[PDB]
């Protein structure tokens, strides 16, 4: 039941106990030791040092990308026994349950970077299986920049702020980055993902995940499929906008990492389904494009998915650098069932994951930590190392020995249950330096992205390109971004180039087309549930407005939703202050009734909370797509700001009535017909 | 031009012009992995492949262990005197005498990609490249400090810095833990409004005052010594902002600060501090109400004038 | 009770097991993943990458001094209740047992240097107390090179290899050592101590142990006495010939590391017992010199050892890098009932030990690897760190808290018995960089030294002074030697000066002296017991020699002797080959009857060992001063080499009588009366 019953032995309670050095014995530790009153320190104070030794040397090295994440404990249970498609153990058997850990992230910033900055966001998930851990690394978008893993250190540099004062910060919007993605043309199909809804999610637990790879599936007679991983949302997918984003940044940075972990608390636990699409490997190249090309995606009206079991995110790190911090994905983490491709971006990650770690551990013993122990059993010949926490019985540590006997066995697909390349697979031709000819059409898949949106969607990709582009100095980069977006599409170019003060360029109807397909889209859907959900109940500590708004909490939280309500100072029933609020915090505003009082007069300026506050927390949540409501009398702050109750996602009049319209909002979660579309 | 990067001229590589090379030298190309086949897999002997991301991979260093988010520059220091009559140190021992600096600006709990206005303490650490050897001042600027004991600094610093069950939140004092030590440890209240004061936000690090905080010594060649304090003061003045202003910045710039020191200096406009001190006779340590080898403790202007030594 | 109790549950067994990856599932690694069948080997095998990265990183930086040595796990027995003298737990009650690891080692080679070279010996003890960790960190000389800590580089840099070529290994017979003996006056004392048999002991169980510096024991009330830490070996002390090390280097450079082993793995586990000297705070400077003066020892007749207990080393290590290698010892690892003095090298090491961990460990958590922790258990606010190993409940990792609850709580002298220094403590005076003039007498107790050696012993520090100072290549720095020499006695200055070709300095008799003191001589002693000695019984596989040979050894065996019966090739009772047998590996030599036909004839040229071999043997084991033994007729070879039965030492007769005489012989161990005194 508990994903972190393994990590029980390693726990330490320091609750009802003296204070002690690293190597036992009992201390005080708030004086330093000193000669004579006002004297100085001496060498000799055993007990500073080592105090203050391990808290210098608190810091280890953040992950070169990904830095920014968070992280829980979890379980995954399989629907089925999938033998017929693959050997693999946790998938083995019906009701199979695996623990799990599970890290998204942003690629980009570091480690004190905003968890709502536009960036691609990482879906790192372990299974801790009993044929060993198997990792499916991957991110919220199905494709990525480039087809070559050699060209990774130039993408990432580029993205990353410039060498000479490092700004800016987890922000794509910059002159080095765009001559990458103009410069290199297999960046532009995630550079559309990276601006639409995917870029900025609402929170992890409302983006689907994806391997991005094909891979394969091998069953035990050695027969393969050509497979790509999914994991789709149980709770649905959202995404907010970019103005509130970038407030979001600064009131909270913590904002995603947070509520994930106020969910798992709440009881609340987010669930993914496992999914996957089978492929014959005679047709690998049969839709359109290399399957090896992991800047495309196969669309399910090809292929669609079937799903195989189902992962829920139940319990919380009780460190976070233990386990969040510490732990360490490889794509290389594979285990008997699954094999690689010749996709020329995975086969580069399998070489750098590992030997990252030796920078961010010191040592090559960063398996024998907690997080990253497997629940199987380690049995090899590997001795010695930095910070080996074991001590092996075998003094024959080689093989083949007469003297172990054999021991540690040698394991392959028919003996032991070992891992086996798939036995079909072949090498044939010359060593090269290039890439294959069918890697070339970079436009033709980004186009179908576009396609496939809502029009207000298509508008956001856009405006994002608009203002991100708009922060390069360079002309001459924006005049060959204007070429690379032209050959996607017409429009796009003619739209951007607007913003940019440039000159369309003329229809290159070379890669244009019209085709559709499905899943792509975050606002079209509504929510499965409301679950989680955040309202701000705008309140006020004069009169029996209190009361009233106490009320309205009481019946939204038990549909689910968390109520917070707010008011000029922390009386009897009130959560946050004036001072301590921001429509970034909450998915629907609502205010309680009385509380007109702080929209205008005397009302909106008090000592308690920056002037026009109430206001902007309703002026904000309004604009920016969130369900806005006013209980009773409570319709003067609505048209305080010019919003009438007869507009789509506006709720006025008695409680029961805004309740049950503001949880039909939710559901629709943004209403995008507050935002201007070209040509209106 | 006396160029304070001058000595740093020696490690300079320009790439322009040049072939791609490896570390160990030698000319390549590394835009394609080595592949066996059209459609193969990628080769352990590409000796090219490996040798590049393995630099990539070990790129990280670790991050400051307090002031992670920060930023600097070069400078010069000119001394407007002979102070021989309190100090032998050579860089203020003749008028006009120019030394080398560089500048690292900083905030206290915020890790590397934090944001550059939230409210914290600022850091203002100081490096004389003199030729009697590199001298540094590492100071706030704030005159006063949380602690009177240095045994005592994971204690204020793990409470400042983000809970270690979910590490939430970032670069922030609002949280139980902080105000758990600040109340528990009255010491760290004379700080704490320093910090709620304007100087938690300002608004540049050209528009803050330094201090070395710490009483220190400045001795003669004959072994005379004053207690001293150390000060900057702006050229520029002090400014700061407010509140609800910062943490909007906070999302719309978080380089805002950092931006703002590159901006100044490469248009020309360089900012400028004075040094000024404060001199203490030795008997005289106890007298103004206070130890002044108390750090939550600064000694007012009217005890003691500042007088300045340089810019 | 088996020390290594704590230790099991971080042992591994892999017997009956498949090889494993670090991180779990079965695998097959004695073939590469290549392409094509005799093709190049692909990135993508994952399962070479983790087997190779974790044998590339096997090694960790060796110690920056004692870097060759061994270890052993044992128990410590305390002989009663001490609350009298010190309120430390393990020495608080009779027949308390406290868990130990001792390290010996020597200080000046590297990890592959011999055992037998002449050096310092280290004798490192950690205690396993409940209240801590405690190591006592020793030599088996009581007296240091220097007098200040921050002349530890100077010291070690000067005995060490030369920068230039590092030439010589193991050695300070080079200019640059003694350049430093002459000009740092200091290190001569521990200089003759190193020329004694203390520089090249039999075995680590046959040298005594001391703390060298002064220290104090604190009772409960908190009074105080300056102590001195001593350890006697119950097994005697014995020591080589410099002759017979120099080929024991080479023929096994492991002598004294094996020794160790086999004796603990026979049952036969050494023993030492714990003595002090307590000496009043008010009689710091009562004898002579100053206690804090490392470069001094007390004399037993100012103060008698008074012993507490006995220490056992009855476990061998299981893997010599988890256990031996990694630990860490300092004397900052110190405990409640213990406390420092204001010696100047003593102060420096505590900051040393603890920073040097740092670079061997590449991390602050050194203290969590299993030979480091304690048993006592670990609670504090330290988290966070390279390698962190553990979880943490407590989320307020600060002190000052009321979150927490006040845990964990800070002890003292009178709560928590937690550590405390004593109270009498002051500091007086100036801030100052010298050193105090009680420390200016280099000479007094050298000469102290010498004068309570046995003539021969005598005889063996000045041929060493002799060896190691021709090696010197500057004649100025040999007349700089030959100078402080004639500082402690003439004799000695002249003694030496004839094999460097110098002349001796005019006598100089303001240190010089004739006083006497107990206990720091090795040879005028005899063995308490000669269990674990080994004698090797030259034989030969013609004739009845070698059942004649076999009968002798069970004889031998019961005594607690390990006998070695050798022969031309490996027969029915033999255990060694004559190529592989020198007379270095043996306590005595005795030969088996009807051996003589190979000392001799065609016997003594065999293709099956290097010519001369059987007589080298007899030669070399004689000439060293060791029992050499012949059985009947065998006293052909006795008198091949020029030795005669009527000689001391030597024995020749029936078997009865020989057993006899070579046991005998054991117990002096070593034969004075073979070697030249100067005049004569
Ligand atoms: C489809 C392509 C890629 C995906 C889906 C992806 C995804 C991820 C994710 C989610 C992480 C987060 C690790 C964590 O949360 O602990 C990560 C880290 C990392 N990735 Fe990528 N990435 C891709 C491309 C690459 C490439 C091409 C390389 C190298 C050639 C690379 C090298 C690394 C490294 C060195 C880390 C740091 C991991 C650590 O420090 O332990 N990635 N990646
Ligand atoms: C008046 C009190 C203090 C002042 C003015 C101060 C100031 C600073 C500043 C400005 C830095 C940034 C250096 C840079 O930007 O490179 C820094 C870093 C640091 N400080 Fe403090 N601090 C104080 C208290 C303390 C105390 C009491 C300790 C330890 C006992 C401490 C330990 C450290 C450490 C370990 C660093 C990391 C430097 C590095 O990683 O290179 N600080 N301090
Ligand atoms: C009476 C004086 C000294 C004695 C008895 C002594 C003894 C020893 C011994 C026995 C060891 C072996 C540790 C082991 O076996 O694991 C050792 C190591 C060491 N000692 Fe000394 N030593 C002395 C002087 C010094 C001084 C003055 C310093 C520094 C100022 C120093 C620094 C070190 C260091 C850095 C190590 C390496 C330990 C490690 O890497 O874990 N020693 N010493």
């Amino acid at each position: 039941v508990d994903a972190r019953q393994r990590l029980k032995e390693v726990e330490v309670d320091d609750n009802g106990q003296f204070m002690t050095t690293d190597f036992g014995g009992n201390i005080e530790e708030q004086f330093s030791l000193k000669a004579g009153g006002r004297g100085s320190t001496l060498l000799e104070d055993f007990i500073f040092r080592q105090k203050l030794q391990h808290f210098d040397h608190e810091r280890i090295p953040e992950r070169v990308v990904h830095a920014r994440g968070a992280g829980a404990h979890g379980i995954f249970t399989s629907y089925g026994d999938w033998s017929n498609i693959t050997a693999a153990s946790f998938l083995g058997a019906k009701d199979k349950q695996t623990p799990v850990f599970v890290r998204f992230s942003t690629v980009a910033g570091s480690r004190g970077s905003a968890d709502t900055a536009r960036d691609v966001h990482g879906f790192a998930t372990r299974f801790y299986t009993d044929e060993g851990n198997f990792d499916i690394v991957g991110n919220n978008i199905p494709v990525f920049f480039i087809q070559d893993a050699i060209r990774f250190p130039d993408l990432i540099h580029s993205v990353k702020p410039s060498p000479d004062n490092e700004v800016p910060q987890a922000a794509t919007a910059h002159d080095s980055a765009w001559d990458f993605f103009s410069s290199q043309p297999s960046a532009l199909h995630t550079l559309f993902w990276a601006m639409s809804g995917n870029g900025i999610p609402r929170s992890y637990r409302h983006m689907d995940g994806f391997g991005i790879h094909t891979f394969r599936l091998v069953t035990e007679d050695g027969k393969s499929k050509l497979v790509k991983w999914h994991w789709k949302t149980k709770q649905g997918k959202a995404a907010l906008v970019w103005e509130e984003a970038q407030v979001l940044a600064g009131k909270n940075a913590d904002f995603h990492r947070q509520d994930l972990w106020d969910a798992i608390e709440s009881g609340n636990a987010p669930s993914w389904e496992l999914a996957v699409q089978l492929i014959d490997e005679d047709k690998a190249q049969a839709y359109g494009f290399d399957l090896l090309d992991p800047t495309k995606f196969l669309p399910e009206e090809f292929a669609p998915l079937q799903v195989l079991g189902e992962m829920t995110l139940n319990r919380n790190p009780m460190n976070y650098f233990a386990e969040t911090e510490q732990i360490s994905f490889q794509p290389g983490h594979i285990v008997r069932g699954v094999d690689f491709t010749e996709d020329p971006l995975l086969q580069g990650r399998l070489y750098s994951y590992l030997d990252t770690q030796l920078n961010r551990h010191r040592g090559p013993n960063f398996e024998q930590l907690p997080i990253n122990r497997p629940v199987s059993g380690v049995h090899n010949n590997h001795r010695d190392g930095q910070g080996q926490a074991w001590i092996h019985k075998n003094i024959h540590h080689y093989s083949p020995s007469y003297l172990n006997k054999g021991y540690p066995a040698q394991a392959n697909q028919t003996v032991g249950r070992g891992f086996f390349t798939t036995p079909g697979r072949t090498a044939s031709g010359v060593l090269n330096r290039e890439l294959s000819a069918t890697f070339d059409d970079h436009y033709t898949q980004p186009r179908l992205f576009f396609n496939s949106l809502t029009p207000v969607e298509q508008q956001f990709v856009i405006n994002a390109i608009r203002f991100e582009a708009s922060h390069v100095t360079n002309e001459q980069v924006k005049k060959n971004v204007l070429e690379q977006l032209n050959k996607i599409s017409n429009d796009v170019a003619k739209r951007v180039a607007v913003a940019l003060g440039l000159e369309a360029p003329q229809p290159d109807p070379t890669y244009y087309h019209n085709n559709v397909t499905r899943g792509v889209s975050i606002f079209n859907e509504s929510l499965p549930t409301i679950a989680t959900l955040r309202v701000g109940v705008l309140s006020t500590t004069k009169g029996g407005s209190l009361d009233k708004a106490k009320a309205l909490k009481e019946q939204l939280e038990k549909d689910g939703l968390k109520v917070t309500v707010i008011a000029e100072y922390l009386a009897s029933g009130v959560d946050q202050t004036y001072s301590a609020a921001d429509a970034t915090a909450f998915d629907a505003v609502v205010v309680a009734e009385g509380a007109e009082r702080v929209f205008s007069g005397k009302g909106a300026m008090s000592p308690l909370f920056p002037a026009g506050r109430p206001s902007q927390i309703l002026t904000d949540g309004y604009r920016w797509g969130k369900p806005v409501a006013a209980v009773g009398s409570a319709k003067k702050a609505l048209q305080s700001i010019g919003v009438e109750e007869k507009e789509a996602g506006v709720y006025a009049g008695a409680q029961d009535e805004v309740i049950k319209g503001v949880e039909e909002g939710l559901k629709v979660f943004k209403f995008l017909e507050r935002f201007a579309v070209d040509g209106d | 031009e006396v160029d304070a990067r001058q000595r740093l001229k020696e490690v300079e590589v320009d790439d322009n012009g040049q072939f791609m090379t490896t570390d160990f030298g030698g000319n390549i190309e590394e835009q394609f992995s080595l592949k066996a086949g059209g459609r193969g897999s990628t080769l352990l002997e590409d000796f090219i492949f490996r040798q590049k991301l393995q630099h990539f991979d070990h790129e990280r260093i670790p991050e400051r262990v307090v002031h992670a988010r920060g930023a600097g520059a070069h400078g010069i220091f000119t001394s407007y005197g002979d102070w021989s009559n309190i100090t032998a140190a050579s860089f203020l021992g003749a008028k006009d005498k120019q030394t080398p600096v560089f500048v690292r600006f900083s905030t206290v709990a915020g890790s590397r990609g934090s944001a550059d206005t939230a409210r914290d303490v600022h850091g203002f650490a100081t490096r004389f490249y003199t030729d009697e050897g590199n001298f540094d001042i590492v100071g706030n600027n704030i005159p006063v400090f949380f602690i009177q004991d240095a045994i005592r600094f994971p204690d204020l610093i793990h409470s400042v810095k983000p809970s270690p069950d979910n590490e939430v939140p970032q670069a922030a004092t609002a949280h139980d833990s902080a105000w758990d030590f600040f109340s528990s440890q009255p010491s760290a209240l004379h700080t704490l409004f320093w910090a709620m004061s304007g100087n938690g936000i300002p608004r540049s690090y050209r528009h803050m005052d330094g201090f070395g905080i710490h009483t220190f010594r400045l001795v003669t060649e004959d072994g005379k010594s004053k207690l001293v304090k150390w000060h900057w003061k702006t050229k520029q003045g002090k400014a700061a902002l407010v509140w609800e202003e910062a943490q909007v910045l906070a999302g719309k710039n978080a380089d805002f600060h950092r931006q703002d020191l590159w901006d100044a200096i490469e248009s020309g406009n360089a900012p400028s501090w004075e040094l000024a001190v404060q001199l203490i006779d030795e008997d005289k340590a106890q007298a103004y109400g206070f130890d002044l080898l108390d750090p939550t403790k600064f000694l007012p202007e009217e005890f003691a004038p500042l007088q300045v030594l340089g810019e």
